[PDB]
RNA sequence: AGGGUGAAAAGAACCCCCAUCGGGGAGUGAAAAGAACAUGAAACCGUAAGCUCUCAAGCAGUGGGAGGGGGACCAGACC
RNA sequence: CGGUAGGGGAGCGUUCCGUGUUAGGGAGAAACGCGUGCGUGAGCCGCGUUGGACGAAGCGGAAGCGAGAAUGUCGGCUUG
């Protein structure tokens, strides 16, 4: 079926007491980074948000180890996002009988860790082939093995997708 | 003085991105510092 | 069955190996061999040669507009009243007949020239929104218009030969 | 019998919004704005279906002018056209402009006919 | 502006900043090493060295000048014992400053000032 | 100053363009000889 | 650093595949020189005869265009500048399009010998304004022509070019030199046709 | 002012991250519907993929459409 | 066969009632999302890797029956 089933662990923190903007400031830096680098960075960052985000990422790495069997060395943070949570309002008095509204923003954070090495067989093997060679090699195998070969990250990384549907190499 | 209008979506996204870029320079300092404490050779620095 | 096998193997065993989906049986056909070129012809076809048409074109008047018609091609016009699908019409207003050896220029019309066409369809055009609006007078009117249209195919341009040609002859 | 307005509103709105796809900014978001923007769109559209007919004639005439001015030192659009008419040819301006770009030799021929007869 | 104004303000008025510095140096001489903010450290150097250089001479005059800086007598006497022993050959420069991880509460840069 | 200006429609009356010259007024569309009768637009061939 | 890793290799190869197949089935370009009504290939294509011809990318490409030289000595400023504007704009080609640059390059040489009628040499006034108040500056035509004479013809032609993006981009096609010599000999300039009667002044 | 997890609490044993909260597996269940739980529009906040903006003046559209991309079966069309 | 104030003619839709404990519907209803479909338009007809139990058409009836403006109003969410 899809790459998302093979490579991915998803972890949601719910209701962290960071406001979405603050937390975003940290999450933008760790997007696309090796799990190692992201660790040490998040240990030494000045921001407050860094600590909850840290607990989160450590967790998601543990999940990829103990659940789906991945190597921690090969984890990168592939997709990370922060969405707004439930806002708690409180009213405080101002000068001269006026009030004002304080919001105590929460957030959900979603980190999606993605193994690099998984698929590497098909990956490098398909890199090995020139563009003609590959089409000659795919002239043998049934619809089954075609779909099984090319179901790696390959078609996306090199941007072949709409080309191969045009070469009649596939069915949708 | 007040805001005669409301700030348009895209411009606001640009200003807040500017404020998010400081996170980029902070992440660089943090990385360099980590690689300095990761050799245990610094006599100017201390951790416990 | 190789789909079920490789999917049950990518299901059961996580981290798939290349040797299982593609066995060591297939070397691929050599890049210079006929068995290579049949496949590479199938999947990457060479552009086929263009269909033959006459080298000729006419300029004909239909519904008081003037079209350039080349044979084998279909054009859109005003509905022709009392035309049915699969009708052989002849267009008799022909201003200009070009050929790459000749050009016939009517005064006004090329005499005896006829353009044989066949009415392939009767349509309604892409709906145009006619919209009448006046600010502050609180008046807007939304009205669609679909024009009836006739889609016809030019087959041949004939009966010019006798008429005097001119040429650029240097 | 109480009647909530229900979906009758949001269908209308949604069908309007479909129109306004690819409008920059809040012309693609807020319904209230989107309304106006829809009207103005439809309006300009109507206007320029009329401008169009003016404009291509503009164009064609211009191209014809250029195409002829190449031949004689003294020759114009005006002179040409006048001669097309006193020779009784019906070719309109779209056609002479298209034959000007796409078959330039043809227009040279036409000019040679007009001259021969005006001679 | 300030051109050539060399003093460390520590964001306190004169009175408080004096008292602060007296305090911090009695702490340094009592414990031998301490943890503070980089600013406070860099400022504290001068007065540490003043006390040390003071005790190298030992006269009743000098000792009275130290007593009127440091807060606790005991520390002063200890100084006028220890220093000729420990620092006799060191001509100036008696403090190490080893900086650390910043503070959690405010992100104030920290540091470790040692009596060397 | 004892003279006024021309505001609004007054000004338009004054300034709008006019051909005064008797020769340009009396002009007109060119007279072209009639066309020979033209054939039938489109005929049905059965 | 250009990575020669199998990945980027692969990608470039593939992209030349896409480009190859897109080139083979696409309709060929036939330039406009004795270009007859249609090629047997276009005949399968869209309808280009019953719509107005609009230029495609292969046409206007900068490297093609004509170059012209105007010797401006004893020419009359305005009358020449109109000609120049026409050619730069492209209004003299059958292929003219308002939205595109079909024009030529024009090289003006001897820009200090350009001639002007009547008292203009001393009367005509080139003004430019700082943007501060009291910031107005004025030159007579002659002060200008002794100081930086190219600016006179640039300033007269830029007036007659369209204004706005295409206008400015057009204005770069006007190359002006004060001496009788231009360093464009490589571009093989043709001379400029002038159909005006009054453009040549005689003393 | 604050209504609607499921038919039934069967309200999630056990392992992992783990100071708790929170989560990921396993297990329950027709479905996770997972307790802030039933359909879940808009504003608003983002994330990814396609095309594109840093000489530019503009109620932001519209008629013309360069170049680039996408899903087709009337492949000359549509987006 | 331009059109404001304004008058007349012809229609569409919403919820409910009659036909009706209707036709149809866990072989997926309402709703929600989509359309190279059809209307002068209000809208209709078709479609769904959403949704989980109702409910058309026709021929009629009734109204808490159609919203962008009320410094309207109540919730939600922005801007600063
Ligand atoms: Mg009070
Ligand atoms: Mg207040
Ligand atoms: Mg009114
Ligand atoms: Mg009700
Ligand atoms: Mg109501
Ligand atoms: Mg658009
Ligand atoms: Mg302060
Ligand atoms: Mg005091
Ligand atoms: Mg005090
Ligand atoms: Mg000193
Ligand atoms: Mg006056
Ligand atoms: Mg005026
Ligand atoms: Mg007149
Ligand atoms: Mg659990
Ligand atoms: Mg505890
Ligand atoms: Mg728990
Ligand atoms: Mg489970
Ligand atoms: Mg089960
Ligand atoms: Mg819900
Ligand atoms: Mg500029
Ligand atoms: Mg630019
Ligand atoms: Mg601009
Ligand atoms: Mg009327
Ligand atoms: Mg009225
Ligand atoms: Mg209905
Ligand atoms: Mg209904
Ligand atoms: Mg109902
Ligand atoms: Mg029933
Ligand atoms: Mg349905
Ligand atoms: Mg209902
Ligand atoms: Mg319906
Ligand atoms: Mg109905
Ligand atoms: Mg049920
Ligand atoms: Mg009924
Ligand atoms: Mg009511
Ligand atoms: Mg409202
Ligand atoms: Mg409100
Ligand atoms: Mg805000």
């Amino acid at each position: 079926p899809e790459p998302g089933k093979c490579d991915e662990i998803t972890t949601r923190g719910y209701s962290i007491s960071m406001s979405v903007d603050k937390a975003r400031r940290v999450i933008d830096q760790i997007r696309g980074r090796s799990y190692a680098e992201t660790l040490m960075i998040l240990e030494l960052m000045p921001y407050r948000a860094c600590y909850p985000i840290f607990k989160l990422i450590y967790s998601a790495a543990a999940n990829a180890s103990h659940n789906k069997q991945f190597n921690k060395a090969n984890l990168i943070i592939s997709k990370a996002e922060v969405n707004k949570g439930i806002t708690l309002k409180k009213v405080k008095p101002r000068a001269r009988g006026r009030s004002y509204m304080i919001k105590r923003p929460t957030c959900h954070i979603t980190i999606v860790l993605r193994d690099i090495t998984h698929f590497d067989s098909y990956d490098k093997f398909l890199e090995s082939l020139t563009p003609k060679k590959l089409i000659a090699l795919l002239g043998l195998m049934s619809t089954g093995r075609r779909r099984e070969l090319l179901c790696g990250r390959f078609r996306e990384n090199h941007k072949i997708k709409s080309f191969l549907y045009k070469i009649a190499l596939f069915k949708r | 003085a007040v805001p005669k209008k409301r700030t348009s979506i895209y411009k606001k996204r640009i200003r807040k991105n500017i404020w998010k870029k400081k996170g980029y320079w902070a992440a660089l300092k943090a990385f360099s510092l980590a690689k300095s404490l990761s050799t245990g050779n610094s006599k100017s620095f201390f951790v416990r | 069955l190789k789909a079920e096998f490789e999917e049950f193997q990518r299901p059961p065993n996580q981290k798939p190996q290349l040797s299982d989906v593609l066995p060591d049986d297939f070397q691929a056909p050599e890049p210079g061999t006929p068995e290579y070129n049949d496949i590479i012809n199938q999947f990457l076809p060479k552009k086929g040669p263009p269909p033959p048409r006459e080298e000729i074109f006419a300029v004909v008047v239909i519904g008081s507009r003037q079209y350039i018609v080349i044979p084998g091609r279909w054009i859109y016009t005003q509905r022709l009243k009392g035309a049915t699908v699969n009708d052989k019409i002849v267009l008799n207003k022909v201003l200009l007949v070009g050929t790459k050896a000749s050009t016939y220029i009517g005064t006004p019309i090329v005499t005896n020239a006829a353009v044989h066409a066949v009415v392939e369809e009767q349509l309604l055009d892409d709906k145009v929104i006619v919209f009448k609006y006046k600010k502050k007078k609180n008046y807007r009117r939304n009205i669609g218009h679909r024009q009836p249209i006739t889609r016809i195919k030019i087959t041949g341009i004939t009966g010019y030969e006798d008429y005097p040609a001119s040429t650029l002859e240097a | 019998t109480r009647v909530k307005r229900g979906y009758i509103a949001r269908r209308r709105r949604k069908k309007i919004r479909f129109f306004a796809s690819s409008f920059r900014g809040a012309h693609s978001r807020l319904t209230r704005t989107i309304a106006q923007q829809k009207i103005r769109a439809l309006v300009s559209a109507h206007r320029d279906r009329d401008r169009q007919k003016r404009d291509f004639r503009r164009l064609w005439i211009t191209r014809i002018n250029a195409a002829i001015r190449e031949r004689g030192v003294y020759y114009n659009y005006s002179k040409f056209i006048h001669d097309l008419y006193k020779r009784q040819l019906l070719l309109n301006r779209k056609i002479l402009a298209q034959i000007a770009i796409l078959n330039p030799n043809c227009i040279y021929m036409i000019y040679n006919e007009i001259i021969k007869k005006e001679d | 502006m300030k051109h050539g104004r060399k003093i460390h303000r520590l964001s306190r008025p004169a009175d408080q900043r004096r008292a602060l510095l007296r305090g911090l140096t009695t702490q340094l001489l009592k414990h031998g090493r301490i943890k503070t903010t980089r600013a406070k450290a860099s400022a504290m150097r001068k007065y540490v060295d003043k006390m040390i250089t003071l005790a190298k001479e030992g006269s009743l005059h000098k000792r009275r000048q130290a007593l009127g800086f440091i807060y606790e007598k005991q520390i002063v006497h200890a100084l006028f014992a220890e220093v000729p022993e420990r620092y006799g050959d060191r001509n100036g420069g008696y403090t190490r400053i080893i900086r650390t991880l910043p503070r959690r509460g405010d992100n104030a840069p920290m540091a470790y000032i040692e009596l060397v | 100053s004892s003279r006024p200006q021309k505001k609004g429609t007054a000004h338009h009356m004054k300034t709008r363009p006019k051909k005064t010259a008797r020769w340009d007024i009396k002009r007109g569309p060119a007279v072209y000889p009639p066309l020979p009768p033209l054939p039938a637009e489109w005929t049905i061939v059965s | 650093r250009k990575s020669t890793s199998a990945s980027t290799k692969c990608t470039e190869e593939w992209r030349q595949l896409k480009e190859a197949v897109k080139k083979e089935f696409a309709i060929p370009h036939v330039p406009l020189d004795q270009r007859w009504m249609f090629t047997l290939e276009e005949a399968t294509g869209p309808d280009i005869w019953n719509t107005t011809w609009y230029p495609k990318s292969a046409d206007h490409v900068p490297t093609d265009k004509k170059w012209y030289v105007v010797d401006a000595t004893d020419l009359i400023l305005g009358r020449m500048a109109s000609t120049i504007a026409i050619h730069i704009r492209g209004k003299n080609l059958a292929s003219y399009t308002p939205s595109v640059d079909m024009g030529a390059f024009v090289i003006v040489v001897n820009a200090d010998k350009v001639a002007v009628s009547g008292k203009k040499r001393t009367q005509k006034l080139y003004r430019r304004h700082s943007g501060r108040p009291g910031g107005l500056k004025e030159e007579t035509f002659d002060q200008l022509q002794k100081r930086i004479p190219e600016r006179i013809i640039e300033h007269a032609v830029r007036g007659m070019l369209p204004k706005g993006r295409l206008g400015r981009y057009l204005f770069n096609h006007l190359k002006v030199y004060k001496g009788a010599e231009h360093p464009h000999q490589a571009q093989q300039p043709i001379d400029l046709p002038l159909r005006d009667k009054r453009i040549r002044v005689e003393k």
